[PDB]
């Protein structure tokens, strides 16, 4: 739950 | 040199929000202008995997120059305004202007829209962002 994501 | 700032975002009626997985809805901006960035969050999950949960995200909206690089930290205020569920990027990430960066499950819809968690004081949804450019 604590990863850092884009939505590109 | 160092610049840190912060955005509280209150969400009306959230218990209301009709918005399906994928979709989304968007704060206003805020700054520190120059820059100006804005938070945008999917109640019911950005795709399949994240159904279960808001997705929340820090969009860069206007930026003069290629690149900026920030470090960044949500949470939910409670109703005595104290931070509680936070999240934080482990370091800067790389925004251009309308990259966003963030957390596809930041909190479970089922603990978040029991009322007796205290999350929803009012019906109301208070994120707070800080954010830091280094």
């Amino acid at each position: 739950c604590d990863e850092v994501t884009s939505t590109t | 040199k160092v610049v840190k700032f912060s955005y509280m975002w209150t969400i009306n009626n959230f218990s209301f929000c009709r918005e399906e997985m994928g979709e989304v809805i968007k704060s206003s901006t805020f700054s520190s202008d120059k820059l100006k960035w804005c938070l945008r969050v999917n109640p019911k999950g950005l795709d399949e995997e994240s159904k279960d949960y808001l997705s929340l995200y820090l969009l860069l909206v206007s930026c003069p120059k290629s690149e900026v690089r920030a470090k960044f930290k949500f949470s939910i205020l409670n109703a005595k305004g104290e931070e509680t569920k936070a999240m934080e990027s482990q370091r800067a990430y790389r925004f251009v202007q309308g990259k966003d960066w963030g957390f596809k499950k930041f909190i479970r819809r089922g603990f978040l829209l029991d009322e007796a968690n205290g999350l929803l004081p009012d019906d109301k949804l208070t994120l707070f962002c800080e954010v830091s450019v280094v």
